[PDB]
């Protein structure tokens, strides 16, 4: 069903108007990771500056969500896991030589310190965003601090120590009947999918690279078991996918999902490792090729939340999230960056544009045709909600 | 504060002349925020309050590495689950801990006379089990260990080999990538996953001819002044019949864990779903397998363990032809008779009206 | 058949065998009368789905999922997770951003604790001495973050001494807060000065490696044009299309596959530009002599004019105008003696088969070629296709270069790379394609280094025009193969026969047959044959591989033309 | 060197166990439905129903008691893979919680007893036992193995625990591999 088509530039929809809410805790960036490893909250400060210097704060309300307590964290995790996280620190690691192995919290993804603090900040941000979405206060919640899909129930893998996506999704599911999670991060969000594998009130759609690639999960046959059959949509791609290919895959699949499943609330994970030049992600998307997905989801006009995610090169993810918050305010930003504290990050062009590489797009139209045919055949069964 | 960081020098210090020589050629608006953020605690759950002998570095019970408690009289070290009883690391034994071997030796005081005396007394006590008295005594004499199958069960089946740590390796394990230690070095960037290269990928190596795909019957090579018409041929590991990654819908080069098996292998497990299990046994070599060519070939059942020729039972093409057509025609007659019973019951209930 | 395998499972397992044949498999469908489905998740026994889970309400048991487990050690088969390549220049571009993250981390943390110490000192100052005597600071110092100040103090205060000053400040703020605040202020000012005096070098080393690490297909194009442009691969691509065409012809429902290679030439001026490139190269080249140089130029010009039906005077006037704005028959060329002399001088069924089919007003022409002419025409098509790509991007690229609003605030602080604007390699707002041509000529003659030309084409054509990186090596190749048509006697005579056929305006089928036979007489049986069919109306070129017993012309559509072809090929003493 | 002749199908069962309790990361579901107490009791009972001579029945019950005592004294020491021990240890701890001592004969299934039998050649080779007693014990265990080869379709069926229930094996969680395997 794949059809290669050119990429029309992004445009702001005239009638689709909405007030958004930008959750930012002034301390999110203060905690560095151990030694230059890929994540750092720092890329949430930088983005913020741009959103401030563009005069976007006059287009929305900026909030500060009070941090999540252990009682709210445990709505997904287990107590022993949360207690261990609450008391661990680089000083008292040798005291927990067994726990660090059972919970995998002291391995390749090690604990800096402020760990519990930063996790609580992200969780509270996501949960208050979901709550304000529920209370009819706004239509969009923007939190570039959450988006930790990789954390399991009693162990953290791949840096997502607290899986705040699931806490926020439950907070949403305290009112809303059907929630649609749209993952456009290059990786597979195995945490969320595993945590909603057997339910029909949550439909996940993960556009991820498949192959011998972390987390090694997310085939086309992973379609959910039990009552959750046909309610998990994995789209496994290959390297080098580009703006026109990604658009021609995303638009029809998402339109079909929104046409048959018909969610009442959307959670969009706008991770930044699916961009060209990122430290790990092996895609070749452009900034506008990424923001087109958010524009298309917003075109539907239902309650929607925008969460952060990966992103291991701070400059591209900062510029991307700035353009995303701009597009979410119905304003196409000028590509000349105003003066900010982190001006000298974005050399040497000092422009808002992210530039794709000439990486070879390996997704042949026959493969994507077969994939989207399989996916539409699966979605045939979700017509009756 | 004077301690060097990643940059090479103290943090409060500019670049040296050597770095800047070999690296050279020759109001804001987020002042605000503490004025616009107002806290949100609109959430529903806000009610929630919220002699010096060196010890061995391998666990002598399973020969692996980790954290292990050692003995004060023998260099043997044991993990905390590999003990009798398995000692919890939270509560270590206060004082010098000794292994079962050293404990036995010190209890006997290394005198064989007391050993034979206690052995005689022990074999005298449990007369009801006199066959096992010797070993029932000898059980408390040696250190624990994990259960490794004896070689005469691993050597009965040839397709079953013990891994590097004592793990099942059933010949369906690909291979370690030895020159993939050479891969971390690599050449440049023509890496494992074979991006942008099919000169010696759409071409049979030893023969020199073309690795055709069983489903489209054309090695699509395109041109390397037009490289968007390649299709990524990969050769299976069992049959060696090569497929395109678009004919076998998979999108990857299986390179790390297993051997790729084409859709041209039958099953090796079934789940009949009404959920009965395997029909294909193990390969019992050492040349002790019973090949029995039956004297009845048209109504045999015999296994799903067939071997084809022009207890594993040989068979020929015509026998399978006849069994298959027998199945088809018997099933056709069965369906016909079902429909006929339905129609006769229907006409009976119809004339009943 | 032993009732071990389900029926639908059998149909599915057989489709992978006979699904390539629709008739066999539809007859099979009519004749036979015809949990973990995801391979990554397990199921855990429902005795470990019972964990404390302090605050889970009734909803998060009805909606969530505790049974099925998944982990990146089960789905990786205990060994895996291969990664991307990320060439070295991107690693040098990542180290820089890591350095920036570290410095910014420490700066902002020191500032955030400095503000707290400042407000603490301000609040303790205006109190009375008695209140200062007993004033204590609770853990956290009235802030929402408990760890950042401890971290910064332990960083600047020798972590043991860091803890000492932390507890001394918690117990005795009125005496410890001012001195520690002054220490943090001094350290912060020093760190900021070091930060800027290092931040110059970050940008300096980012500029020279940024574009060189967003296009590194342009280093899999200096080895993918010196290894995939050889004659072996050149004939291998066309033989591969031949093999595909043959093994798909076995499937009768597959239509008759077309010619092997197809090229289209809508824009003719690119021929003039290629001739200019060749002129400059052979003029610079010292591998060939001046008389042989002129032979090469003349052969190139004349072959292009003849094949592509371009008037020689037009090519001459175009080359002449090109030479301004920067400041004899072909048979006499093929014969070296003629060149040197002229350069010093300055039944009834067969009757009907041969009468029907004589093409009047010849518009389609043919050429029969050994390896050398084919490789030469391949080089030509490769160069024309690359230059056509560039000349099709030219308009958008010029419009884009015309909108480059350079930030002067960075230019005055020498933050922007003037080095490519120093050598004049920057693309001024003039036409881009002509600048590409001029730069390629300058590289060919040796006026400009390869790396600077590459980076100019990279900064003007951000990722789309890497192909021209070998515009030297390909040109040297093409000219070299032209030198074959001047020295290879058999290929020279084949070119002579081609000229003889091309000058003829009318031909019959038997003319084409005697043409092919006279050409094949020049080559052995071990060499291959390629037929280049040129269509003057569409300017199309169709290269066809020749099977040694295949026909000279394309398979006719009518069985009457088939019988005429058979009989006219049978009338000649050559085996049909 | 003492030698024992296990049937081939029991060798296949032991090798499939080697598969499951190794890199499929499974463990045996405990307490198994049919333990070693029940298995050895039913075997002794059925064979005594056939045995005429009193000395033969005495030797039968003697060997059966001895084998039960070797289960009790061997399951912990030499019959558990590295992956399984935590389970055993856990049960051990639960014993100390309820003050009921752990005797494996009543908990562990036939497969660990079959592992014991498999090792028994080396055990008896580590003896000073006389030749005739060793051969008598070997013959007794071989008769038992023939009984087991007849009942290997009541005892050792496979069920693929990922899809129905109550199989002879169950899966482990990630924490289980973490603690047991890689401490
Ligand atoms: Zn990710
Ligand atoms: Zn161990
Ligand atoms: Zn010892
Ligand atoms: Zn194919
Ligand atoms: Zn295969």
């Amino acid at each position: 069903v794949y059809e290669a088509t050119p990429f029309d530039p992004i445009t702001v929809k005239p009638s689709d108007k909405r007030r958004v809410a930008y959750f930012y805790d002034a301390d999110v960036g203060n905690y560095a990771y151990g030694a230059g490893h890929p994540m750092k909250p720092h890329r949430i400060r930088m983005a913020h500056s741009l959103i401030m210097n563009y005069g976007l704060y006059k287009k929305m309300e900026i909030y500060r969500a009070k941090p999540a307590t252990k009682q709210e964290m445990c709505q997904f995790h287990t107590d022993e896991y949360i207690d261990f996280l609450s008391r661990v620190t680089p000083d008292n690691l040798e005291m927990f030589k067994r726990e660090s192995v059972k919970f995998n919290v002291g391995d390749d993804c090690p604990v800096f310190d402020g760990l519990y603090e930063y996790c609580s900040i992200s969780g509270g941000g996501s949960m208050e965003g979901a709550a304000r979405l529920n209370r009819g206060k706004c239509d969009v919640a923007v939190n570039y601090a959450g988006g930790l899909h990789h954390a399991k129930k009693s162990e953290a893998s791949g840096f997502c120590y607290l899986n705040d996506i699931v806490l926020g999704i439950i907070e949403l599911l305290r009112y809303h009947p059907r929630v649609l999670y749209i993952d456009i991060d290059v990786h597979h969000g195995d945490g969320v999918e595993e945590a909603f594998y057997t339910t029909d009130r949550v439909m996940t759609c993960s556009f991820h690279k498949y192959g011998e690639f972390f987390p090694g999960t997310g085939e086309l046959r992973d379609i959910g078991v039990g009552a959750g059959k046909n309610y998990a949509v994995n789209v496994p791609l290959r390297d080098g996918i580009d703006d026109a290919t990604y658009r021609s895959v995303f638009e029809p699949v998402i339109k079909k999902i929104m046409e048959w499943y018909q969610p009442s609330a959307v959670v969009l994970q706008c991770g930044g490792d699916s961009l060209s030049g990122d430290r790990l992600g092996c895609f070749n998307l452009s900034m506008e090729g990424h923001a087109n997905c958010v524009n298309y989801v917003k075109s539907f006009g239902i309650p929607m939340m925008v969460v952060g995610g990966g992103g291991y090169t701070m400059r591209n993810v900062a510029r991307t999230w700035c353009f995303e918050t701009g597009l979410l305010n119905n304003v196409v930003l000028d590509k000349d960056l105003p003066y900010n504290e982190y001006y000298e990050y974005y050399g040497p062009d000092y422009k808002l544009s992210v530039r794709p590489s000439n990486m070879f797009n390996v997704n042949t139209p026959e493969y994507l045709d077969k994939v989207m045919t399989n996916i539409f055949a699966n979605l045939e069964n979700t017509k009756y909600a | 504060d004077s301690k060097v960081s990643v940059t090479g020098l103290p943090l409060n210090k500019g670049p040296s002349e050597k770095i800047k020589r070999e690296s050279l050629w020759n109001d804001l608006k987020t002042f605000l925020t503490e004025n616009m953020t107002e806290e949100s605690n609109i959430r529903s759950t806000i009610g929630w309050n919220g002699i010096d002998f060196e010890n061995e570095d391998f666990c002598s019970a399973c020969n692996q590495s980790g954290s292990f408690l050692c003995c004060d009289t023998c260099p043997k070290s044991f993990h905390f689950l590999c003990l009798d009883p398995p000692i919890d690391p939270n509560n270590l034994p206060k004082g010098d801990w000794h292994c079962n071997e050293c404990k036995f030796k010190i209890f006997i005081n290394n005198s064989m006379a007391t050993l034979k005396k206690i052995e005689s007394n022990f074999i005298k006590q449990n007369n009801n089990v006199k066959i096992f008295a010797k070993l029932l005594f000898n059980i408390d004499s040696h250190n624990p260990k994990q259960f490794q199958l004896p070689n005469y069960i691993k050597e009965t089946f040839p397709a079953v080999k013990t891994g590097s740590r004592g793990q099942y390796s059933d010949e369906n394990d690909k291979i370690p990538l030895t020159d993939r230690q050479l891969f971390n070095t690599s050449y440049g960037q023509s890496i494992t996953k074979l991006d942008s290269y099919n000169p010696d990928t759409h071409i049979d190596s030893n023969s020199g001819k073309f690795l055709i795909c069983y489903k489209c019957n054309q090695t699509r090579l395109g041109s390397w002044s037009h490289p968007e018409n390649s299709r990524l041929i990969m050769t299976c590991d069992y049959c060696q019949t090569p497929w395109h990654l678009d004919c076998v819908p998979r999108a990857s080069f299986k390179n790390l864990g297993s051997k790729w098996k084409c859709p041209l292998h039958s099953p090796t497990k079934v789940y009949k779903k009404i959920y009965k299990v395997w029909k294909k046994q193990r390969l019992i070599n050492k040349k002790n397998q019973l090949y029995y060519e039956p004297l009845q070939k048209i109504g045999y059942q015999n296994n799903g363990n067939i071997q084809i020729i022009p207890k594993i039972t040989q068979i020929d093409e015509n026998s399978i032809k006849y069994d298959f057509f027998d199945k088809i025609y018997k099933s056709k007659m069965v369906q016909k008779r079902k429909l006929f019973q339905f129609q006769e019951s229907l006409i009976d209930k119809l004339v009943s009206n | 058949s032993q009732d071990i395998l389900d029926l639908d499972d059998l149909v599915e397992k057989v489709d992978f065998y006979l699904g390539s044949n629709k008739e066999l498999f539809t007859w099979f469908k009519n004749f036979v009368g015809y949990e973990a489905f995801g391979p990554s998740y397990k199921r855990l026994p429902k005795s470990d789905t019972f964990m404390p889970c302090s605050g889970r309400d009734d909803m998060c048991w009805e909606v969530l999922n505790d049974e099925w487990v998944g982990h990146p050690v089960w789905a990786s088969e205990d060994s895996g997770f291969i990664a991307h390549r990320k060439n070295q220049y991107e690693e040098t571009l990542f180290k820089i951003e890591e350095e920036r993250h570290e410095y910014d981390f420490y700066i902002e943390s020191n500032l955030r604790t400095i503000q707290c110490l400042e407000t603490i000192v301000n609040k303790i100052e205006n109190m009375t001495e008695n209140e200062k005597a007993n004033f204590k600071l609770p853990p956290g110092l009235g802030h929402t973050s408990m760890t950042i100040y401890k971290k910064v103090i332990r960083k600047v205060y020798d972590k043991e001494r860091g803890f000492e000053i932390i507890d001394a400040l918690h117990e005795h703020p009125a005496v410890t807060a001012p001195v520690v605040l002054k220490r943090l202020k001094q350290k912060d000012e020093e760190w900021r000065r070091a930060q800027r005096e290092w931040n110059k070098v970050w940008r300096e080393l980012e500029q020279k490696v940024f574009f060189k690490s967003l296009d590194h297909l342009g280093l899999t194009f200096k080895q993918a044009d010196k290894k995939l442009l050889t004659t072996k691969q050149l004939i291998s691509e066309i033989s591969s299309i031949k093999v595909d065409q043959t093994n798909k012809k076995i499937h009768w429902l597959t239509p008759k596959p077309k010619s092997q290679l197809d090229f289209d030439f809508p824009d003719k001026n690119i021929f003039y530009d290629i001739l200019c490139l060749a002129d400059t190269f052979i003029t610079h080249t010292t591998a060939y002599s001046n008389p042989d140089k002129e032979r090469l130029k003349d052969l190139l010009k004349y072959f292009i004019s003849l094949f592509f039906s371009i008037s020689f005077e037009k090519i001459e006037e175009s080359l002449y105008s090109h030479k301004q704005n920067v400041s004899m028959s072909l048979l006499d060329i093929l014969h070296r003696s003629r060149y040197q002399k002229l350069k010093r001088s300055n039944g009834n069924l067969v009757e009907e088969a041969n009468s029907q089919g004589i093409i009047q007003n010849r518009s389609i022409f043919n050429l029969f070629a050994n390896t050398n002419i084919y490789i030469f025409f391949r080089h030509w098509t490769t160069i024309y296709e690359r230059l056509l790509e560039i000349k099709q991007m030219n308009e958008r690229v010029t419009k884009e270069i015309n909108t480059r609003s350079t930030v002067t605030f960075a230019k005055d602080l020498d933050l922007l790379s003037s080095q490519l604007s120093e050598m004049g390699l920057d693309f001024v707002g003039e036409d881009a394609y002509k600048q590409v041509l001029r730069l390629s000529r300058r590289l060919i003659n040796g006026d400009l280094e390869h790396q600077w030309f590459e980076e100019s084409l990279r900064q003007a054509y951000n990722n789309k025009a890497f192909k021209l990186y070998t515009i030297d090596k390909v040109t040297q190749s093409l000219v070299k193969h032209a030198h074959t048509l001047m020295t290879d006697a058999k290929t020279a005579e084949i070119m002579a026969l081609f000229v003889k056929d091309r000058n003829a305006s009318t031909t019959s089928a038997k003319d084409q047959i005697i043409y092919r036979l006279q050409v094949r007489s020049h080559m052995s049986n071990t060499e291959n044959m390629f037929r280049i069919e040129f269509d003057k109306r569409t300017l199309h070129v169709s290269i066809q591989y020749i099977a040694l017993d295949d026909l000279t012309l394309k398979e006719p559509k009518a069985d009457e033309d088939k019988w005429k072809y058979y009989v006219t090929s049978y009338a000649l003493p050559h085996p049909t | 060197k003492i030698s024992l002749q296990i049937p081939i199908k029991l060798k296949s069962v032991l090798v499939d166990d080697w598969e499951y309790v190794t890199k499929d990361k499974k463990i045996c579901r405990l307490p198994a439905d049919v333990t070693v107490e029940m298995v050895l009791n039913k075997y002794e009972h059925e064979v005594s129903q056939e045995l005429e001579s009193p000395g033969s029945q005495s030797q039968l019950s003697e060997y059966c008691a001895g084998l039960k005592l070797y289960f009790d004294k061997c399951l912990g020491n030499m019959l558990l893979y590295r992956l399984e021990r935590l389970q055993y240890d856990e049960l051990l701890k639960k014993s100390s919680k309820d003050q009921k001592p752990l005797v494996p004969i009543r908990i562990y299934g036939a497969i660990h007893l079959l592992r014991l039998i498999s090792v028994l050649p080396e055990l008896i080779s580590s003896t000073t036992m006389d030749l005739q007693s060793c051969q008598l014990l070997i013959k007794q265990t071989e008769d038992f193995l023939v009984w087991l080869l007849m009942h290997v379709d009541e005892y050792f069926n496979d069920k693929d625990p990922n899809r129905s229930d109550d199989a002879l094996y169950v899966n482990t969680s990630s924490q289980y591999e973490g603690v047991a395997l890689g401490m």
